[PDB]
């Protein structure tokens, strides 16, 4: 509910509320992080959808939040990838990438390979169990 | 041009001839070859050992009679009209210019320029133990490629003989091996035109284009069947032992 927005306070509020329950499950250690992650998540979304947005309009989300920590905060975000964009403050333009391809790459065929690698899952397993009646029926 | 059928029946007896004649590398067992030579594809029906003598101690020195063929063709005719002389064979594996002379004998006896036939009596290397030549001109002679027909009659007794992919690769080297050398051969053999004649087609490689993607794109679907290829396995043999063992491992009544 918070993480949908990842609204640090509203976020924290839950924690603020449930910390003991968190503490009860010691999931408390978590989320302390995803705080700005979702913040950075939002930052990525319905936002990077220009080849940029500006410094300040993307800083606007930080003008919503902070300033020139933006630099960090964006680098903080860019650091992880988890978004793909660039900037130049010299430009003051927070330059928000495509993320656009096709399956020209082996990327699908990776998954195919992934699928391929699985081709042995049930296939090789069928032999894994072929035994049991077949072999015990001999008995 | 008229490039030709091959009769295994020939090929076989041909070596028998070689065998029968006990021909050796010193020698080449020679003989008629039969078929009908008109079409831009010629057929080999049959072929006949020409009792012969070969001497390369003196090249042009060798002995043969036609008059075999004379009486031969008669019977051949009487056997079949379709014998009509296409040419002739020898053992080989290789030519000797006296062949040319010998070639021309049959010219009297053949419709077209008749057909030489090399055989590898040791069948050594590869596809064909065989070459078929027609003279030419600066003489010419030439190999047109040839092959077998059906002759399923053959192919059947054939079937009684014998008894996926990596090969396909394997020749990969072969020509290339010789090839570069073959230059360096002729290079340093004559240290001809045909080499440059090859040289052009060379760039026919690194030719590849993002049309490559198509491949990738294509290969995708190729794999789509994957989940299906073994899906039926995935589903099929697994839930098969659960209906035979539960029946059985529990069968176990009395």
């Amino acid at each position: 509910k918070a993480v949908k927005l990842g609204d640090l306070k509203k976020f924290t509020s839950t924690i603020t509320k449930y910390k003991q329950l968190l503490l009860k499950d010691d999931t408390y250690q978590l989320c302390v992080r995803l705080r700005s992650n979702v913040i950075k998540t939002g930052i990525r979304i319905i936002s990077l959808t220009y080849k940029k947005i500006s410094l300040r309009d993307i800083c606007l989300k930080l003008n919503l939040d902070s300033e020139q920590t933006v630099e960090y905060m964006v680098s903080r975000a860019i650091r992880d990838g988890v978004i793909e964009a660039k900037i130049n403050h010299e430009d003051g333009f927070i330059e928000t990438t495509e993320l656009l391809n096709i399956y020209d790459s082996e990327d699908p065929q990776q998954v195919f390979d992934e699928r391929i690698k699985f081709a042995n899952q049930l296939h090789d397993e069928y032999l894994v169990s072929m035994r049991y009646p077949e072999d015990k029926k001999t008995q | 041009h008229e490039k030709v059928t091959i009769a295994p029946l020939v090929l076989l007896s041909a070596l028998d001839h070689y065998e029968r004649t006990q021909t050796k590398e010193n020698k080449r067992c020679v003989g008629v070859i039969l078929g009908d030579a008109n079409s831009s594809t010629i057929r080999v029906t049959n072929s006949f050992a020409l009792p012969f003598e070969e001497d390369e101690k003196n090249s042009d020195v060798w002995f043969l009679d036609h008059n075999y063929i004379e009486n031969m063709n008669e019977m051949c005719k009487k056997i079949n009209a379709k014998e009509k002389l296409i040419g002739w064979y020898h053992s080989g594996p290789k030519l000797r210019a006296s062949d040319l002379k010998i070639n021309e004998l049959f010219k009297k006896y053949t419709q077209n320029n008749p057909l030489l036939l090399i055989v590898d009596v040791k069948q050594q290397g590869v596809g064909l133990p065989t070459d078929a030549y027609v003279a030419i001109e600066e003489k010419t002679f030439l190999h047109l490629p040839c092959t077998i027909e059906a002759e399923e009659a053959e192919e059947i007794g054939v079937e009684h003989l014998l008894r996926i992919r990596l090969t396909n690769q394997l020749k990969s080297l072969k020509g290339l091996q010789s090839k570069l050398k073959d230059v360096v051969e002729y290079l340093d053999k004559v240290i001809h035109t045909i080499l440059g004649k090859l040289q052009d087609v060379f760039n026919l490689n690194n030719l590849q284009k993002a049309l490559t993607v198509k491949t990738n794109d294509e290969l995708m679907v190729i794999y789509i069947s994957n989940l299906v290829r073994s899906i039926i396995a995935f589903d099929d043999l697994i839930e098969n032992k659960i209906q035979n063992k539960k029946i059985q491992e529990q069968r176990v009544k009395d």
